[PDB]
């Protein structure tokens, strides 16, 4: 549901 | 990206070429890199591999795995079907066709266009040829640009020779030439287009119509590009005779007339120029053969034009006999042959075809109504174009005009005798048979010359520079006696040759005498026709008059000397003649031309010219040859029939209403306009204009005419409204009659009565006007989509929206300061006016609240891209949502929510808004980027819609993606907001993906403003409880706080704001203060949100998120990524800037002028400006060195204005810092309170916070009483919620330092009683827990020193706080004294108790003991406890008995008459009193026993009951008091010795 | 339940705890003083004389 909201820099 | 496919490579390359063409060389190094990667592309213009059977049979046999180049793909039954379909429609190879389809799947354009996958392959294929060929035109175009560097101009030149023409450069070096490939290339486009129509027409005789149209457009564009490339290549002398013969044969085999022939025309022109003219392959012998070869045709006009052009170009050889050889050749025979050939070509219709082509080339969708019917009165027998949408380019038109002007020059400099004989033949023919119309060869030739010389002053000047050249010779020879057609053609040529002012002045000087045409004959003919019409007229006369009028208007609009001469010429009197002609019986065209001539003459005028024009208008409208009131209306109605004259009359009025100084007093019209006759002045004009625009808008069939008329009316209304003074009238009605004299009142009265603003406002309240407006704004979307940005519909809609905005703004001012004055004037004097307003419509919103589709149309018009229109619609919607009556009528269920949910309008509106806000901006055009302006407009609209009526939902909630229900909201399944794809989520994304930290400037301003607006919208959405829970859930479900923290940036005094430093004095005057306040507010909002989320997670008792929250606060992130802790952001408190201190200049004058009337700290500048202006006027009237000392007052005012601005900015910064400090304190309190984690690890952060606040408290100990409050309470709770040796020393050290600043403030009585109370609690626990063993003695000793330093000054303040107004201050102060006396005894006497007696504290304290029953959980109860408790302590020391006994406490406790849970409290009071008396008697000795016996004897019996009583929880507590009470008296008995008395 | 009332409740609890601690400390000090004054001599006689004089 969170494709880009992840905190994966 | 870097790995771009073929399509993306050509699209990106095209953008680079445009940059270099538009004077942008920022991509030179990047441009060369692309030509090397696409070398194989430029080699072959267009070539499609033939459909092979090897791939057809193999593709369908094993449609499982496909291998193209290095990558591999998997084919399925669905994709394989698209390959065969694409290959069949375009006859393309299966391998190449598959690659095209694969590019679509990767890029994913199927969703961007929502079309079948096989159809996208056709578009993608056409795009390649478009850019592949279009980019080549830019290379050659830039290589020939003379306005660029010579070096760069040569780089693209040699590159094109090798990349396009396949010719290697000079430094190096079976293959086929370029032309034969280009000819075959264009051939494929024709065969492909022909087979397309055959197959398409068969099936047509669907959703692919637009795709077929786009493909045809791409094909015609590619053909035009190939033609231009061929022309450019031929311009470099890279052709031969075979190509020329092939082109001539192709032309001879031409079937139909279309755009392709017009595109090929310039090719043949360049061919003849290179070969025919002596400017190329100058082989005289070769030219002879080509002459006989050119001199089968399926269209004779083509051959005629070709022969004429060839003769014109090749007749330049036979001019002299020195530059070439002409021996053994006869001249007269060849001359006669060429003459007869040219005559035959003319008879066949060469010039006719040339003129038809020139006309069809510049075919414009809309034309100015000022030149209707011009150059359209000939006999055109050539068939016209099919009217298909094939617009032309600009370079093609430029080349065509250049070739036409060259041909004109050649024909004029080579064949003069031909033109002479043709003119003589036409003249004699018209003479011998006037009834018949002779040929129009000369007229058509002059019209072609005019078309060629249009908008090109560089070439038109050639007709004026050398008056002895062939051009000027022909110009002067064509002005002799002739017929009406030739004169009209010459006038049209002159008009078109006046593109600028210099050419206009040259034509003016050449027309008048210094025979050729002169103004004298023109005016003579005008007067003759006027007298004939006034005592029929032929079309030729009307055409001549129209041409003369157009020429005069053009000369007046372009030239100034003619405008100033003819306007006041006594011998011409053109105005009288044109008026006498207009008042006659003639068609509307002449009236329109006369009106346009008047407008042109009155484009630039002065007061005298305005007066003369008004005088003439009044004289000709009052008695036009019947009363004047009737004649004027008759003339107005006569000028109302049609559209041309009406628009023309309207533009003239609009121009006349403009003042001579340009677009405040002196209304632009004479005050005595119409004073003679009984008329209201200029009102009739506006009344008639409004009546027309309201009623006669249905008799216009042509939509273009209706749009133009509506635009003219809107422009007239705007010019009438913008010329109204608002602030002037406000200040007048405010101070003129109340303060100023009654002299100027008449001026303002006349201005308000004569200005047409009142009449316009009155008309605006009519239903016809608003109905016409909403009908004009209500149009289909397809029209606006296919229309051009300069379309009249968009301009009319914009003008209408602007008029509506102005009306909504000025309605209040009107209804306030116009209606009553006008009514009073009409009642006093005699005025006859007809009302045109509706009394029911109390406001402008009443007439528009009945239209529901208005908002729908305004929202749909946001997907057009027009910046101005989008901003206007957003402002209109914002103003509508800001009103009250509209939302009261809509929501008295609701109407807007159901109107916007008819066919999914809200969804598409939200999608368009999201797509818009996601569009990037131009870093260079920060404040000029239309995208940023649209974003700010949308944000302001949302802010205004959410701030107004937050409790009740609005359209903003629906646009965000919420289900607006009656007094309730909700989310739907699979909706746009549920899938995290809506406006709110788009805002969140654009916010979290925004970086403000820059290097070149750093801490930008517009980014700060954008994020501040976003945060304000978020706060407005959060505070609303109707949309709070769901928003918080959606935020915590995406880790928004984490993104915000990651986006945080530290602030320091070194980082400048927009290249400007903070310490600079200009900082307070610059705009950086706004950005700083915005950043402070953003930090405050972020801290508040973090605190709220922490409180929520704590009350939810779930440690899953508490760990992550603490880690983020500790400075680590486990996905470890580190971030600055909260203590790092505590850098906004800095007193070095001295925002409170301000340098006060000397101000030797104006010092007494205060800011009383200026002052929500907001000091108005006008309140002081008026005062200083009055003072300056008084000083000037005093007549004492007024000229010299004026500059002093001027500079003092210039300093005072900046002083006021700096004070306002300082107040704003101070309040922002206060809010930020309050938010930070609240966050810290919420963090400390709700924290289950251990305290020994957080002791480090505690000590760090203490160290950070120490200087803050030391700097604001007695400065202000607002910041200390937030910082005083945090230290209070912190002190109560409390290797080890090192930490114990630092804590005790600061606790001692913190103890000093508290007593220092108490000694000075600083701050309010509330702040003064917190200090008591801090010092209380410090003297009770810290101090209360050599270490203890040192601390206790030094502690008492601080108290003794102040002395009575400190105790005096504490004693006054007691028994005061406040309830908590007196309580804390009373308890504080207990700790002081208690700790002092531990250090037989005490100085603290002694001071209390000198301050009269013990005296008043014992006096308050009376009526204690009235005072005695409750605040009053706890207060008395500390009171009696204190007295008990003083009775324990030996010295207290002396001072206490002298207060006569025995008589004080007698006047009061004081002698399961409720009873317990009763005994608590008796015990307190008994202890004070018991300890007092046994303190001194036998001097007080005499009083104790009286107390027991006077109150005997009561104590007996207690002593005998003593001899579940509440019960034990009650009995405990009895034991203490019983034992209390027992101590007094044994101590007093009552037993001895018996 | 709400951030606005949270700080108010915290301040109220702190004030109540401070008042309770002060009252307890005052009571303990008074009790210690009374014990130190009575432990000198005549611990039970002071009450025995009264029990003998007055009605038991």
């Amino acid at each position: 549901i969170l494709p880009m909201y992840k905190l994966s820099p | 990206m870097t790995d771009l496919r073929k399509l993306e490579a050509l699209q990106a390359l095209h953008a680079e070429l445009v940059a270099v063409r538009q004077h942008r060389f920022e991509g030179l190094q990047v441009l060369e890199t692309l030509l090397e990667e696409q070398t194989d592309a430029f080699k072959a213009l267009i070539a499609k591999p033939a459909r092979d059977t090897k791939d057809r049979e193999a593709l369908g046999k094993e449609p499982k795995k496909l291998k193209i180049g290095e990558e591999e793909y998997s084919l399925n039954e669905d994709f394989v079907n698209d390959c065969l379909k694409l290959a069949d429609e375009l006859d393309l190879n299966e391998k190449e066709s598959a690659r095209i389809l694969i590019d679509c799947d990767a890029e994913g354009d199927v969703e961007t266009q929502s079309r079948p996958l096989w159809e996208c392959g056709v578009i993608r294929f056409h795009q390649e040829r478009k850019y592949l060929l279009d980019c080549m035109r830019l290379i050659l175009e830039i290589a020939a640009d003379e306005d660029i560097d010579a070096g760069l101009q040569e780089s693209f030149g040699v590159a094109a020779e090798d990349k396009i023409f396949g010719i290697p450069p000079p430094w190096e070096r079976q293959v086929k030439k370029f032309i034969p490939r280009c000819m075959e290339a264009m051939k494929g486009v024709r065969s492909m287009l022909q087979c397309m129509a055959d197959k398409a027409n068969a099936r047509n005789m669907l959703d692919n119509q637009e795709t077929l149209d786009f493909s045809r457009l791409s094909l015609v564009e590619q053909h035009e590009c190939l033609a231009s490339i061929l022309h450019a290549a031929v311009q470099r002398h890279h052709a031969t005779i075979a190509d020329f013969q092939d082109f001539i044969k192709i032309l001879r085999k031409w079937d139909k007339y279309d755009h392709f022939l017009i595109h090929l025309i310039p090719v043949l022109a360049a061919y003849i120029t290179e070969f025919g003219s002596p400017e190329g392959m100058g082989d005289l012998q070769q030219a002879r053969r080509l002459n006989d070869f050119i001199c089968s045709w399926a269209l004779p006009v083509l051959g005629a034009a070709v022969r004429a052009w060839w003769i014109a170009e090749h007749n330049g050889f036979y001019l002299d006999d020195t530059v070439q050889d002409l021996r053994g050749i006869n001249l007269d025979e060849e001359d006669e042959q060429r003459t007869k050939q040219f005559l035959d070509a003319l008879k066949e219709g060469a010039f006719d075809f040339i003129l038809s082509v020139a006309a069809d080339c510049k075919a414009q969708e809309w034309q100015d109504p000022s030149q209707l019917g011009a150059r359209q009165w000939l006999q055109r027998k050539i068939p016209s174009l099919p009217s298909e949408p094939f617009p032309f380019s600009h370079f093609l038109q430029h080349s065509l005009m250049v070739h036409l002007e060259g041909f004109v020059d050649a024909t004029i400099s080579n064949l003069p005798d031909v033109l002479r004989k043709l003119r003589t033949e036409e003249d004699e023919q018209r003479q011998l048979r006037p009834n018949h119309e002779q040929d129009m060869d000369l007229e058509r030739f002059l019209i072609i010359i005019s078309y060629a010389y249009e908008g090109r002053p560089d070439a038109a000047m050639s007709f004026w520079e050398d008056p002895d050249s062939n051009l000027a010779g022909f110009l002067q020879w064509a002005s002799r006696r002739a017929s009406t057609p030739l004169v009209s053609a010459f006038c049209e040529m002159l008009r078109c040759l006046a593109d600028n002012e210099e050419c206009a002045t040259a034509a003016h000087n050449f027309l008048l005498d210094e025979q050729s045409l002169t103004w004298s004959q023109i005016f003579k003919e005008l007067e003759y026709f006027t007298t004939k019409v006034c005592s029929e007229i032929e079309p030729e006369s009307a055409l001549m008059l129209e041409c003369y009028l157009r020429l005069i208007a053009k000369l007046a609009t372009e030239s100034e000397i003619a405008r100033k001469r003819l306007i006041m010429d006594e011998d011409f009197n053109l105005v009288d003649t044109i008026l006498k002609l207009s008042v006659g019986v003639i068609p509307h065209r002449l009236r329109a031309c006369i009106f346009y001539v008047l407008k042109a003459l009155m484009i630039r005028k002065t007061h005298e010219e305005l007066d003369a024009m008004w005088r003439w208008v009044e004289a000709w409208m009052t008695n036009p040859f019947p009363g004047p009131q009737e004649c004027m209306e008759m003339m107005f109605r006569e000028f109302g029939t049609g559209f041309e004259q009406s628009n023309a009359f309207i533009q003239l009025l609009t121009t006349l209403l403009v003042p001579p100084e340009g677009l405040n007093d002196s209304v632009p019209f004479p005050e005595w306009l119409g004073s003679s006759i009984r008329t209201l002045g200029i009102e009739p004009y506006v009344d008639f204009v409004f009546d027309v625009f309201a009623n006669r808008t249905k008799d216009i069939s042509d939509p273009s005419q209706l749009r133009i008329l509506r635009l003219s009316c809107l422009d007239f209304v705007m010019v009438c409204l913008v010329t109204f003074n608002e602030d002037l009238i406000v200040l007048g009605h405010e101070s003129n009659i109340s303060i100023d004299d009654a002299m100027a009142a008449t001026n303002l009265a006349t201005y308000v009565r004569l200005h047409p603003f009142s009449r316009v406002m009155e008309w605006l309240f009519n239903e016809k006007v608003i109905t016409s407006l909403i009908n004009t704004i209500h149009q289909d979307p397809i029209s606006l989509g296919s229309a051009s940005p300069d379309s009249p519909l968009v301009v009319s809609i914009l003008r209408a929206i602007q008029v509506m905005i102005k009306a909504l703004e000025l309605q209040e001012t009107y209804l306030h300061l116009v209606r009553p004055e006008v009514l009073r004037y009409q009642g006093e004097a005699g005025v006859r006016r007809k009302p045109v307003a509706n009394a029911a419509y109390s406001a402008f919103e009443d007439g528009i609240l009945s239209h529901l589709s208005l908002v729908v149309d305004l929202g749909k018009y946001c997907n057009l891209g027009h910046a101005e229109l989008t901003l206007a619609c957003l402002k209109l919607l914002e103003k509508i949502s800001t009103s009250s009556r509209i939302l009261s009528a809509w929501s008295p269920r609701n109407k807007a929510i159901v109107q916007l949910e008819r066919n999914g309008e809200g969804e598409t509106i939200s999608a368009s808004l999201s797509a818009s806000i996601m569009a990037t901006l131009d870093p260079a055009l920060a404040a000029s980027g239309e995208n940023y302006r649209v974003k700010l407009a949308i944000l302001d609209f949302l802010y205004a819609c959410l701030r107004a009526t937050p409790d009740q939902p609005t359209i903003a909630h629906q646009l965000l993606g919420f289900h607006c229900e009656l007094s309730k909201l909700g989310i739907e399944p699979k909706g746009p907001f549920d899938m995290q794809k809506s406006l709110f989520h788009s805002l969140l994304n654009v916010l979290i993906t925004l970086t403000v930290s820059e290097e070149e400037q750093g801490m930008r301003g517009y980014l700060v403003t954008l994020k501040y607006r976003v945060l304000r919208i978020l706060q407005l959405l959060w505070k609303s409880p109707l949309s709070a829970s769901l928003v918080m859930d959606e935020l915590r479900a995406t880790n928004f706080l984490f993104h915000m923290l990651l986006r945080e940036v530290q602030i320091q005094p070194q980082l400048p704001w927009d290249g400007q430093l903070v310490t600079g004095c200009e900082f307070l005057l610059s705009d950086a203060s706004l950005a700083y306040i915005d950043y402070l507010a953003s930090r405050a909002a972020i801290f508040e949100y973090i605190g709220k989320e922490l409180c929520s997670v704590s009350q939810n008792r779930i440690p899953s998120i508490k760990r992550q929250i603490f880690d983020a606060l500790n400075g680590q992130i486990f996905v470890p990524l580190t971030i600055p802790s909260i203590f790092d952001f505590f850098d906004f408190i800095n007193t070095d800037y001295k925002w409170e201190e301000i340098p006060s200049p000397h101000f030797t004058y104006l010092k007494d002028l205060d800011l009383g009337p200026c002052i929500g700290v907001h000091y108005d500048i006008r309140k002081a400006q008026e005062i200083l202006a009055l003072k300056r006027k008084e000083y000037e009237h005093s007549q004492l060195a007024t000229p010299e000392f004026l500059e002093t007052v001027e500079l003092e005012e210039k300093v005072l204005i900046e002083w006021l601005t700096v004070r306002n900015r300082a107040n704003l910064l101070l309040t922002a810092r206060l809010n930020l400090l309050q938010a930070w304190a609240n966050l810290l309190l919420v963090m400390i309170e709700s924290n289950d984690f251990k305290s020994t690890p957080k002791m480090a952060f505690l000590l760090q916070a203490l160290q950070a606040i120490l200087p803050t408290l030391e700097a604001f100990s007695s400065l202000k009483s607002d910041e200390a409050f937030e910082l005083a309470r945090v230290a209070k709770v912190l002190l109560w919620k409390l290797e080890q040796f090192t930490v114990g020393n630092l804590i005790g050290d600061k606790l001692f330092q913190l103890f000093q600043l508290c007593l220092s403030a108490i000694s000075q009585c600083s701050g309010t009683p509330e702040l003064r109370s917190l200090y008591y609690s801090i010092c209380y626990r410090y003297l009770t827990a810290v101090v209360d063993t050599r270490s203890v003695t040192n601390a206790r000793a030094r502690t008492l020193k601080a108290i003794t330093l102040y002395g009575d000054r400190l105790l005096n303040v504490i004693c006054d706080d007691a028994y005061g107004s406040d309830t908590t201050c007196q309580t804390a102060a009373m308890i504080l004294l207990n700790a002081l006396v208690h700790t002092s005894r531990a250090s037989v006497d005490c100085p603290i108790i002694d001071a209390l007696n000198r301050l009269n504290f013990i005296g008043v304290l014992v006096d308050s003991l009376k009526e204690i029953l009235n005072e005695w959980a409750s605040p009053s109860q706890q207060y008395t406890s500390a009171k009696l408790a204190l007295l008990l302590q003083l009775c324990q020391t030996r010295q207290g008995a002396k001072y206490v006994l002298q207060a006569n406490l025995f008589r004080a406790l007698e006047q009061s008459g004081v002698f399961v849970v409720a009873l317990e409290r009763h005994y608590a009071l008796l015990v307190a009193l008994a202890r004070v008396v018991g300890a007092a008697v046994t303190a001194r000795g036998a001097h007080n026993i005499v009083q104790g016996r009286k107390f027991l004897t006077q109150h005997r019996g009561l104590v007996v009951h207690v002593l005998k009583k003593n001899a579940i929880l509440a019960q034990q507590a009650l009995e405990e008091r009895i034991e203490e009470l019983a034992e209390a008296f027992m101590l007094l008995i044994t101590a007093t010795g009552f037993l001895e008395y018996e | 339940v709400d951030v606005d009332t949270y700080l108010s409740n915290l301040q109220t609890k702190t004030t109540l705890s401070m008042i309770a601690d002060g009252l307890e400390r005052s009571a303990r000090d008074f009790d210690a003083f009374l014990e130190e004054n009575v432990t000198l001599e005549w611990e039970a006689q002071r009450k025995r004389i009264y029990q003998h004089f007055g009605i038991k």
